[PDB]
RNA sequence: UAAUAGAGGCGAUACCAGGGGAAGUGAACCAUCUAAGUACCCUGAGGAAAAGAAAUCAAAGAGAUUCCCUUAGUAGUGGCGA
RNA sequence: UUUCCUGGGUAAAGGUCGUCUUCCCAGGGUUAGUCGGCCCCUAAGGCAAAGCUGAAAAGUGUAGUCGAUGGGAAACGGGUUAAUAUUCCCGUACCUCUUAUAGUUUCGAUGGAGUGACGCAUGAGGUUAACUACUGCUAGGCGAUGGUUGUCCUAGUUUAAGCAUUAAGGCGAUGAUCUUAAUAGGAAAAUCCGUUAAGAGAGCUAAGAUGUGAUGAUGAGUGCUAUUUAGGUAGCAUGAAAUGUAGGUAGUCAAGGUGCCAAGAAAUAGCUUCUAAGGUUAGGCUAUAAGGGACCGUACCGCAAACCGACACAGGUAGGUGGGAUGAAAAUUCUAAGGCGCGCGAGAGAAUCCACGUUAAGGAACUCUGCAAAAUACGUACGUAACUUCGGGAUAAGUACGACCUAAGCAAUUAGGUAGCAUAAAAAUGGUCCAAACGACUGUUUACCAAAAACACAGGUCUCUGCAAAUCUGUAAAGAGAAGUAUA
């Protein structure tokens, strides 16, 4: 798996924003199939920067309840689980892209 | 050996009665290379059924290996080094240490005593606690751990205070009188050891309450007349019947009497009289 | 009052999981019904539950 | 061990061959008998399977096996009861 | 299994209402070398090549492999968000290895050995968080009503892992580590053989205490700003006020010491050690700096409207914390921290239903039956029978004292004085005696109308069983009996 399989996008959120402005950390979403190694290198190879360290999430599926074209529960669908990655910077370094 | 009574500071305690140990190196933990844990049996089988009855959960024991087969180490003398408790059985086990450094278990006669010396085989003296072939041990002495068949190891008699008497010898056989009392043939070449087994008041003990017996292991004993028809023969206790019929175990089989040993048995050769009732 | 339902885990997939299903005749026979019969579910396997 | 070749499992809550094989019932009880070699289980295969080129039928002179029509509810069989 | 947080909503669900909700909609939220797993180990047990037995399916079963509720390298304190933290940040540590350097010197098994490695009861003692008793130090108050700038009131006075120092106690001088000489195990050994000759050898374990960690953090408070229900609450700043004495619990020392019989896991892991086939920078070891932490779980409920009971159900649900006063106590009552006021209410009080309080005179006259209630109840003293297996019966029965102040006294109690109808003043806290039947007794039993005189029981007798034992489960093999042996 190539370095550009293992990054999906990265995250705007309020949480994220908050911790790359103060301590400098950047949360992506990455595949399912990655790890703490190969996530490292990825982030070397995309951005020409080392991470000092890197931890991973898994984030389980949000359950919805699917009603019929009347609506009424009929079952239960899924959203897709995915899996959440911290990335941790030297106080010098920084990414541009964002 | 010794009875130790106890005052009846309650009802359950007026007919205690346990061995004193006073004849045993006492303080003792077992060789630790000679020991392992083991289940506590209850009496199922591998199919997980219950094979035998009323057989339960006692005290937790570890397993003495014990040597009733001295035959590998003949001519080689050996040390007893200590007299100690075996849960595993009624006699106790004395520890030798042989003169090669092997450290071994034998059922302890009575009358040995720390310090001495034991030896095995054809050669060995005729002195308690040496084991030698049937053939050389004269008409008339006392010996226990008899083997049956060649390299098998002691099969005959072992429990304590027990002892078997040579009567004659013959041919291949020598005649000896066992415990329960029958006359029966032994192949001369089978090993034994010289002298009865110690601790003979193992079995004039009482036992005192319920819960010692269940620490010994043994489930409660349910009789046949307290039972249903389907459950037993004997059933149908509208008000204390007897069973309305001849004795029989919980499986029809007739119990007062009834001789159940094989009629045609191969070693019916063997048994000259048997034992009397 | 203690009743009939006590939930452990790993009594649930030990007794019922899918491999205990296929380590015997009768276990099998019964994936094929359930798959015949088109069960959305097979086993208790199915719920995720380690 | 090596070398290859072929098998493993599923499908078809159908069909086929072999092995094991009931009982509810009927006989106005019931045990022989019946239900029935049915239900079910197990092992094997196939596009069909099985059987098959007479040490056969049977009193006619026919000429392998298999499947329909008739013989015929006849010949027999059965606590000669069902 | 999203029920967690934020914003929005009231078809329905909530036993009423609803702007609310564990309900609905959208978004956000779970960060680990040290926690729990994974992994290396085995117990109960499952599976199982070979072998053996069976119409078939399969059944037994050794070598092997899985299987925690157990044994195994390593971290604590504080802060922060609307929600995560022993995971992030701050401060300070620890354990494993890969490479490289420098001093090196014997490394290397799926094999051997040691350790691992354990019971119950029971004191007494060493230390100690929590906790109150006092002194002081700090912060606030000096009180709508008599007295309160004092011997006043209220509150705080905190802080870990790790590291260094030493060491209460215990085990130890009948030997714990070691040094040779011999060698009948199973790979063969410089280890174990711990077996045996000497003879040199006393150290090991260990809670805790001090210092450092820590000029840090925390911090009752105090100060600006907004806001306000005029009470505090939101942020921002700032803030040693004892690391004081004495008492002292539950832990811990302790897998301790001392007794007893019912004689008290396993490991191939971890730790240490020995070598074969082999290796002699091929390594292993001691450091030293450089960096490598796998994969999974992490939100939230968890004595409950989020688990188990069809329910927003008077039920059940393991373990660790368990403040203060009273007291022998985790009893009883009250109460701090903290959490709640049971998800229909409001009027009226008729009969009656259920549960309680009190009672004139009599005291079981009620009734199948003293059923139910009432009564007895604590502590310290006095005094206790028939009968008996000599232990008991026995808390037998019966009775006295108990508050407050002062004095004596170590305390328990003693004396005097004072007050009340009542002084174990509340609550908690035996009714007793006589005789008979049955069962000896402690226990067990009809989950959901029978708890008993039934079952079990220690004890007794008869009888079977010589070990490829009797017996039991199966067509068998096979297993239990039993790794037992007629004192079974």
């Amino acid at each position: 798996m190539k370095a550009y399989d293992i990054i999906v996008s990265p995250m705007l959120t309020e949480k994220t924003n908050t911790q790359r402005e103060s301590i400098n950390v950047y949360v992506f979403k990455v595949n399912k199939r990655a790890n703490k190694k190969e996530v490292g290198a990825a982030i070397k190879e995309l951005f020409n920067v080392t991470p000092v360290s890197c931890n991973l999430l898994n984030i389980k599926s949000k359950a919805k309840v699917v009603v019929s074209r009347k609506g009424y529960p009929i079952g239960k669908g899924k959203t897709s689980s995915w899996k959440k990655a911290y990335v941790y910077l030297k106080k010098e370094d920084k990414i541009d892209i964002f | 050996m010794g009875i130790k009574t106890y005052k009846p500071k309650t009802s359950s305690l007026r007919y205690k009665t346990t061995l004193s140990f006073d004849d045993l190196s006492k303080g003792n933990d077992p060789l630790k290379s000679l020991t392992k844990g083991k289940k506590f049996k209850s009496g199922r089988d591998s199919s997980g059924r219950i094979s035998i009855r009323r057989r339960g959960g006692g005290h937790k024991r570890k397993y003495r290996l014990i040597d009733f087969n001295r035959r590998d180490k003949f001519s080689i003398p050996a040390r007893v080094a200590s007299i100690e408790y075996d849960p595993n059985r009624s006699a106790n086990i004395a520890l030798l240490v042989y003169k090669d450094g092997e450290k071994r278990y034998i059922i302890s006669p009575k009358g040995i005593k720390v310090g001495d010396v034991l030896e095995s085989g054809p050669n060995a003296p005729i002195k308690i606690g040496n084991a030698l072939p049937l053939e050389n041990i004269p008409i008339g002495r006392t010996v226990h751990n008899i083997e049956l068949n060649v390299g098998k190891g002691g099969q005959l008699i072992r429990s304590a205070g027990g002892y078997a008497m040579i009567l004659a010898s013959d041919g291949n056989y020598v005649t000896v009188k066992l415990s329960s009392g029958e006359m029966r043939l032994i192949f001369k070449k089978c090993i034994a050891t010289i002298g009865e087994i110690g601790n003979e008041d193992y079995a004039n003990i009482s036992i005192g309450k319920a819960g010692k017996s269940r620490w010994l292991g043994r489930r409660p004993k349910v009789r046949g007349v307290a039972m249903n028809p389907v459950d037993h023969p004997h059933g149908g206790g509208e008000g204390k019947t007897s069973g309305g019929r001849h004795p029989v175990s919980p499986w029809g089989q007739p119990t007062k009497g009834y001789k159940t040993r094989k009629k045609k048995r191969y070693s019916d050769k063997f048994i000259i009289k048997r034992r009397n009732k | 009052m203690k009743r009939t339902y006590q939930p452990s885990r790993v009594k649930r997939n030990r007794k019922f999981g899918f491999r205990a299903r296929m380590k015997t005749k009768g276990g099998r026979l019964i994936l094929s019904r359930r798959r015949a019969k088109g069960r959305m579910k097979l086993t208790v396997s199915d719920e995720k539950k380690k």
